[PDB]
């Protein structure tokens, strides 16, 4: 769509609402791209602002290599440009930074030595503006996270500012905040000595001192005026901006100088006491592109609108609760919501293979690390990515499998580590147990009846980090195991609802994305027994409604399902046979 | 028609699954021929879970649920490796177990439930990872011997089951046969109380079983206690530490009852 | 070479052993997965009976010696300066297939991986160089998911080095599985490991990708665009009123968001500028806005505490007055008619202003906007005027989404294209010159 | 030791007196901001009783501080909070902890 | 599927053929389906027998000929119960000298040029129990000494009989009928 033009795309999610379908198309053959499915199909458009991402091995223009640091020299990073000098190159100013940032002091306090060297906070990073690329066109010094402007003329004088003024009642100015996404000086206006840098190209070292916030300058072995004061947790990208006029344009050489602690013992936690300059391949040059898309929300939020009165005004009412998972990114200072994992392959794996390994560290009953994974992924975090139809199928899978890791893996095993062996109380409700329910010898429902056979106790801890007792670490975090009964129904009615028709977006994608997950937590839930009488009368009617009638419809053992989501409904049937025998064993000591 | 029934539900929906096309999974193919064993065997599930069944008071139940939490404890820590954090945990769980009336009035409750293999088997762990190293966590073995020959002094019948594992108990009886204080809280310890004072017992002993206590007494003959001459001690060319503790198992071995096992 | 012996007086080979090496890789290689049965269980007997021959002869602590000796030379072209250039030329080349052998001779042979626990701390010391750190974790993954007498020396300081790993190396998920494999083997769970993977890794919440549960945060702002510019027709200080109806402080588990303040666009377009077009982010999230919570002024996404007589989040019925100057640029606030002790200076104005309202679900707000559209409640300070004041003569004043999207029905939906610019909204007289 | 700042006022002449369970409702973050507990999410009210040493110190005194029906933000230094050690795979080391917390109910 | 599953266990490579209460418990059904065991006259007696091959053809047609050739060299020379279960299967397919199963269980051997199945063969029968004089000897102080005989009958003395029994019933039903062409490969 171009300027100032308005479409509308209607996919065919109702025949109805198509108008030349049967005009021309019903006849033919041709199917509505939206006829089979059960949920709005998502719009992916293209986004508006810019953000910064990795240089592509095979751009165009852009050409990033790495030197490594020898004795007499330091790592680098070399910007260059492939296409120079030929017809179609793009002559307009390109923003790169580094992918890293430096992170200031929380609280601002009010031969190098080698104990100056490891008392300071002072970081360093030089820029070689290689000798013919014009100083006049390339910016060196930091940026934040929230710099997304990409404009083909950029000038010091433009960039985005504010400053916070908070005084006492009188109105006596105590503080001023100057406030910016761009701290960064000009090369060719740094440049003191004039015209010939042939000599060697402009040198401009970047010192910034994580501990109070002064942001200064040097170029050419000599201090520039220009300086700024950043505000305490402010994490400053290295970044350095530049209008290419050479074939070689400016470089990252990540060097020290005297009394200043290398820019790699800022950047990574491991190698914060190393004076030695370093560039492990986790920092890379970036560069601000528009080749990315956006997912546009599936549901926004219900805002009435209206004129009240002359009187009262504009009413704008928003009351219904809507809540989305966020996906933050720690290296990059950014959110992204989790549904876009669809089309960012890479996230999406590592994302899967974390919770991976969020439930193998807390396997086999680690109740000290189930209570510690409680504050990375809370209970709404998972109850969100349960219910949710529009999740990723690889982290549906795995986010559902660390709920029954971290809250039901602990009595889900024992209690079947006790499920082969019977000890019933003599008691006077054991002496009423029956192989028959009455006269009519018919068998009950399996489940459904008085077992009076001696189970595990089922005893949670509840999850908290402001009390300091240590009789929690044993026992599984608490979980809601009411919602989550009446939850894990609803959706398993849904599952056989809709995949029974056969629609073209199963949840997760996949047949087996939908039902291996949830008949995994219904297992689960059966064996741990938190279902209960009218509950387990309605999940049965879901796996066979005529056998289990309680008095062209079929469950789920008529539903042609895949091999993997037959194998669980073998061990759902295997416990329902467990729930026979274990009452044909309380109704002979009964007898007895 | 009308199956009515979960066994004729379950006795068609497998064969139907298999026949309508080739599972291409050998665990599915494996689960799904279990179940129909299961329905076609309805009496070879009684006669399974029968054995397996146990019955008491009303006045016990809290004692018996108390005993079961400690079992499992037991038994959740035969999927662990074995350290610091479950040795007071095993500790912990076998004294409560001893300390339990249920575990005296009723012996054959502690014989069905399979307590005395899930703590041979955490011995047997314990032992294999890091018995040729020296014994590490010396005083797991310790307790997991003094508990199961408690085991056998219960009851005849708790003696008789803890006899069928002999063969290994005496595949490693040089455990800590040389440490002190460790007496009667030894695998060969455990080996000795299987056949004491037991006439059916010791007249059940194999010549084999009784060739390789003679042949570790003999290269407690031969060789000295490297243990002992690493910590310094003088260099005979014989063991008498270990040597003293291949004679006493052959004296309960032999000797019943005040009267010599003529064969 | 190590001992300086010239060049061409040694003898040093080089395509020889690189396609021995290349030989022994397809030698021990795993059966293919679409074989048959019979004959994948036969090459799998055979490949078992090669690798159980190639190691009673010491032929693993040869390819570990090669490898020593080659880790002697930091880079290709350290060595290619010891040795000759074509030999350095294959030096990365050799060292990747030395690991690849390695990892073949052991894979899937407890008692091959067995053998090999002795010479994992070794191997581990090796696993920070980016030119073996593949090879190197490959092969420790092939260890530790057979032999479970190789974790039994895997310490703190050999988890710490994977660790840090990820720290240096970046998001790779093949550092991930070698921490799962230390975790659980076999069905037996290390409990030693699964406390030191979690201790070293979770608190610092800086490498693993984090996950939140987020309210969504919608924006309505007027039909206002007001900016200023030289010499053009234009009031420079205006004053509009937000008094409000109800709020529910806890919809959800995360607190109600309700900002009010101004906002800016990008040049003269009529989109809200420097911002995201839905999620989480409201008025004073980004600098082209700046906002009031009750608390806290917003701008940038940094909150700042500000001083007021009974200062509290905004509650019902509480009246908040914003005021906005073009001439010296500046923002000021004051609740219900108390003014607060804080105030915007020097933000950029280069585009054109609009008051804003940022809020989750659970609120009820009234704009008071003057005049016809809504009464103020306090009177405007002297010179500000009020902000239905600036509505466009034609033009109706309206409260609207402040992105194009709103909440409705798919096929309906209307898809907005690039909006031109309203460069018309500055009346800059400008005739010809004569 | 801990500074309050009232987010919503209380009745301001209730107070938390020795043995006296206090129901608060709280959210915990860290210092940079990221969440690491919150009662809300489990949807309990936490219980805890003054002077018993069950609750961490900088807490304890913002509770005590604390009104009733007030709500306020508790800044609790690393010294009244974890100390060094540090909370096993929960608290960094030397960490200030930030707590929006609500006085539901004093019994 | 039945039979290609347990043929493709009994292929895997492992160090000791396991226990599977699977292959057990479908090695008494299909060996006791094949028999469902005064003077029957003469068609009595050749419809028992057309029946017998009807039922032995019902299993060796799809796999089960080659399959108790499989979990014999998979044995390795073990006894157990498992190789007990296997060799009254193979009995069961074989009684009455069936030739279609003997020239299958050739074919089989002499194409895979199995030599685990005749090391398995002789190493089970190196492995058969006889009779004990210490061990009778020992019973009977038991019994003289008036101790209960908790356990059932006593079967230290010839500790397996049926395994024995079925080991070289299989052997003869192998070669019964002159079949001059295992006999000389045996």
């Amino acid at each position: 769509l171009g300027v100032a033009q308005v479409g509308r795309m209607n996919f065919g999610k109702d025949v109805s609402t198509l108008k030349y379908f049967t005009i021309c198309g019903l006849q033919e053959g041709y199917e509505p791209f939206a006829v089979n499915t059960n949920r709005d199909i998502t719009m992916w458009l293209s986004k508006r602002l810019p953000q910064f991402l990795q240089v592509p091995s095979n751009h165009e223009h852009i050409e990033v290599t790495r030197i490594d640091g020898t004795i007499d020299s330091s790592p680098c990073l070399k910007v260059t440009q492939k296409s120079f000098g030929s017809q179609n190159s793009n002559t307009d100013i390109m923003f790169y930074r580094l992918s890293m940032p430096i992170e200031c002091a929380e609280v601002f306090s009010k031969r190098d030595d080698y104990d100056f060297l490891m008392q300071t906070s002072t970081y360093y990073y030089s820029v070689r503006i290689f000798p013919g690329q014009e100083p006049a066109n390339v910016w060196v010094g930091w940026i934040t996270s929230d710099f997304h402007q990409y404009d083909t003329g950029f000038d010091l004088d433009r960039v985005r500012t504010v400053t916070v003024t908070l005084g006492d009642e009188k109105g006596k100015v105590h503080e001023s905040i100057k406030r910016s996404n761009c701290y960064m000086v000009c090369a060719g206006e740094s440049m003191s000595p004039g015209q010939g840098r042939n000599n060697n190209g402009l040198e401009i070292g970047c010192v910034v001192d994580a501990a109070s916030g002064l942001l200064t300058f040097i170029a050419n072995g000599k201090e520039l005026s220009t300086y700024y004061q950043v505000e305490p947790s402010t994490k400053l990208f290295p970044a350095v901006f530049a209008q290419a006029t050479s074939p070689n344009v400016f470089q990252f050489e990540l060097g020290r100088i005297k009394n200043v602690m290398p820019l790699s013992a800022g950047l990574f936690k491991s190698e914060h006491k190393n004076p030695v300059p370093q560039c492990p391949p986790r920092l890379h040059v970036q560069f601000l592109s528009h080749v990315l898309w956006s997912r546009m929300p599936n549901q926004f939020l219900k805002v009435d609108v209206s004129r009240i009165s002359e009187r009262q005004g504009w009413l704008v009412q928003c009351l219904d609760p809507l809540q989305f998972m966020s996906l933050h990114i720690p290296e990059e200072n950014r959110s992204v919501d989790i549904l876009e994992l669809t089309e960012q392959e890479e996230l999406l794996k590592f994302h899967y293979h974390t919770l991976r390994l969020y439930s193998a560290v807390c396997a086999l009953g680690n109740h000290r690390v189930a209570h510690a994974l409680c504050s990375h992924v809370d209970e709404p975090q998972l109850l969100y990515a349960i219910e949710n139809k529009y999740m990723p199928g690889l982290l549906r899978a795995g986010y559902y499998d660390l709920l029954i890791d971290i809250h039901l893996s602990s009595y889900a095993t024992a209690r079947l580590m006790m499920n082969n062996e019977y000890i019933v109380p003599m008691t006077e409700e054991t002496k009423s147990i029956t192989l028959f329910p009455d006269e009519n010898k018919k068998h009950g429902l399996p489940g459904i009846g008085l077992s009076t056979s001696l189970r595990p106790r089922m005893q949670f801890s509840s999850p908290s980090f402001v009390s300091i007792s240590n009789e929690c670490y044993q026992y599984s975090p608490e979980f809601p195991l009411d919602i989550l009964k009446s939850k894990t129904i609803q959706m398993l009615t849904e599952a056989v609802k809709e995949g029974s028709l056969h629609a073209r977006d199963p949840v997760g994608g996949t047949t087996e994305f939908l039902f291996v997950p949830l008949i995994k937590l219904f297992y689960t839930l059966l064996i741990m027994g938190i279902f209960h009488n009218e509950d387990l009368k309605h999940i049965l009617q879901l796996i066979e409604p005529s056998v289990f009638k309680e008095a062209p419809k079929e469950g789920l053992l008529q539903m042609k399902l895949p091999e993997p989501v037959k194998l669980q409904m073998c061990l759902l049937l295997q416990y329902l046979c467990d729930c026979q025998v274990r009452h044909r064993i309380e109704a002979i000591v009964a007898f007895s | 028609k009308k199956s009515s029934t979960l066994q004729q539900l379950i006795s068609e929906t497998m064969v139907r699954w298999a026949q309508e096309s080739v599972i291409e999974d050998p665990e599915l193919v494996r689960a799904m021929f279990v179940l129909l064993h299961r329905q076609y065997d309805g009496i070879g599930g009684l006669v399974r879970a029968l054995p397996k069944t146990y019955t008491i008071n009303g006045v016990s139940v809290e004692d018996t649920i108390n005993l079961l939490a400690s079992l499992g404890q037991i038994r959740s820590l035969l999927s662990v490796r074995m350290g610091k954090e479950e040795e007071k945990l095993m500790i912990r769980g076998l004294g409560d177990i001893m300390n339990n009336k249920v575990f005296y009035q009723h012996p054959n409750l502690m014989r069905a439930l399979g307590m005395h293999e899930t703590v041979m088997e955490v011995m047997v762990n314990v032992l294999g990872g890091g018995e040729s190293k020296e014994i590490t966590f010396p005083k797991m073995v310790a307790n997991c011997c003094r508990f199961l020959c408690y085991f056998c002094r219960i009851s005849r019948q708790n003696q008789k089951a803890m006899f069928d594992h002999l063969s290994y108990l005496l595949e490693n009886s040089s455990v800590g046969l040389a440490s002190p204080a460790m007496r009667g809280s030894t695998p060969l310890d455990v080996a000795a109380a299987s056949v004491m004072d037991n006439n059916e017992l010791a007249l059940a002993l194999r010549e084999p079983d009784l060739e390789k206590v003679v042949r570790y007494l003999a290269g407690c003959g031969l060789q000295s206690c490297q243990m002992l001459v690493s910590k310094g001690y003088p260099d005979i060319g014989w063991n008498p530490v270990e040597g003293e503790r291949y004679l006493d198992f052959l004296r309960f071995a032999v000797f019943c009852n005040g009267e010599s096992v003529e064969e | 070479l190590s001992k300086k012996a010239k060049a061409s007086t040694v003898d040093l080979p080089i395509e020889s052993v690189s396609l021995s090496l290349q030989d022994l890789i397809g030698y021990f290689h795993p059966p293919d997965e679409h074989l048959e049965h019979e004959d994948k269980q036969n090459r799998l007997r055979a490949l078992k009976n090669r690798q159980n021959l190639f190691q009673e002869e010491g032929m693993i602590n040869l390819v570990l010696e090669c490898i020593d000796r080659l880790h002697v030379y930091s880079s290709a072209a350290h060595f290619a300066d010891v040795a000759g250039r074509e030999a350095g030329e294959s030096w990365k080349s050799i060292l990747n297939s030395l690991y690849e052998l390695l990892a073949a001779l052991i894979r899937g042979n407890r008692k091959n991986c067995a053998q090999f626990s002795g010479s994992l701390d070794w191997l581990i010391s090796r696993l920070e160089r980016l030119e073996a750190s593949s090879g190197i974790l490959e092969v420790l993954h092939c260890v530790l998911v057979e032999s479970p007498e190789a974790l039994n020396i895997i310490k703190e300081g050999h988890i710490k080095s994977i660790i840090s790993l990820l720290d240096k190396h970046g998001r790779n998920h093949k550092v991930l599985d070698v921490l799962c494999s230390l975790c659980v083997c076999h069905g037996v769970a290390v409990r030693s490991n699964q406390h030191l993977i979690c201790d070293n890794l979770l608190p610092g919440r800086d490498l693993l990708l984090q996950t939140r549960l987020v309210n969504h945060v919608s924006s309505m702002r007027p039909n206002i665009f007001l900016g200023v510019s030289e010499g053009s027709a234009q009031y420079k200080k205006w004053y509009y009123e937000l008094m409000v109806d109800h709020t529910e402080p806890f919809v959800t588990a995360e607190a109600t968001h309700l900002r009010v303040g101004w906002a800016s666009t990008e040049g003269y377009s009529p989109y809200p500028g420097g911002g995201e077009e839905w999620g989480g982010n409201g008025v004073g999230d980004d600098l082209f806005s700046y906002g009031f919570d009750g608390l806290h002024l917003w701008s940038g996404c940094i909150a700042r505490t500000v001083s007021s007589p009974n200062q509290h989040l905004l509650r019902t019925d509480d009246v908040i007055s914003c005021c906005l100057d073009l001439s010296a640029p500046s923002i000021s606030f004051r609740i219900n008619g108390q003014p607060v002790q804080g105030m915007f200076e020097n933000f950029n104005i280069d585009g054109l202003f609009f008051p804003v309202v940022s809020f989750s679900a659970g609120i009820k707000v009234r704009f008071l906007l003057g005049g016809r559209h809504g009464e103020f409640k306090f009177l405007p300070p002297p010179g500000y005027a009020p902000c239905y004041e600036a509505v466009l003569p034609k033009e109706k004043l309206k409260v609207e989404h402040s992105r194009e999207y709103k909440q409705e029905r798919t096929y309906t939906r209307d898809l907005l294209g690039p909006t031109v610019s309203l460069t018309q909204a500055a009346f800059t007289p400008i005739p010809v010159d004569t | 030791g801990v500074e309050i700042e009232t987010i919503s006022p209380g009745d301001g002449r209730t107070f938390p007196k020795k043995g006296q369970t206090c129901v608060v409702h709280y959210t915990g973050m860290l210092q940079n901001g990221k969440k690491f507990d919150s009662s809300r999410d489990r949807n309990k009210p936490f219980k805890f009783r003054i002077g018993k040493q069950e609750v961490i110190k900088g807490f304890e005194e913002g509770a005590a501080q604390m009104s009733l029906g007030q709500r306020a933000k508790l800044t609790c230094t690393p010294d009244v909070a974890y100390g060094a050690t540090g909370h096993p795979g929960v608290i960094p080391p030397n960490a200030t902890l930030i707590f929006d917390v609500e006085l539901l109910n004093l019994e | 599927q039945l039979i290609l599953l347990f043929s493709r266990t009994a292929l895997t490579e492992k160090c000791k053929l396991e226990e599977d209460f699977l292959y057990m418990a479908y090695a008494d059904i299909m060996a006791k389906s094949c028999h469902d065991e005064e003077v029957k006259s003469f068609e009595e007696k050749e419809m028992e027998k057309q029946k017998l091959l009807y039922q032995q053809a019902r299993l060796h047609d799809r796999g089960a000929a080659e399959m108790v050739l499989q979990t014999i060299s998979a044995s390795k020379g073990e006894t157990g119960p498992m190789v007990a279960a296997t060799l009254k299967l193979g009995i069961a397919i074989l009684n009455g000298g069936n030739s279609t199963v003997q020239q299958k269980m050739l074919d089989y051997l002499k194409e895979k040029k199995d030599v685990g199945f005749f090391q398995s063969l002789a190493g089970l029968m190196q492995s058969c129990s006889v009779l004990d004089l210490n061990a009778f000897e020992r019973q009977n102080k038991a019994e003289g000494l008036g101790m209960v005989t908790e356990e059932g009958s006593g079967e230290k003395v010839l500790q397996d009989d049926e395994f024995t029994c079925d080991l070289f019933r299989f052997l003869q039903l192998l070669c019964e009928g002159h079949n001059s062409d295992f006999q000389n490969y045996l």
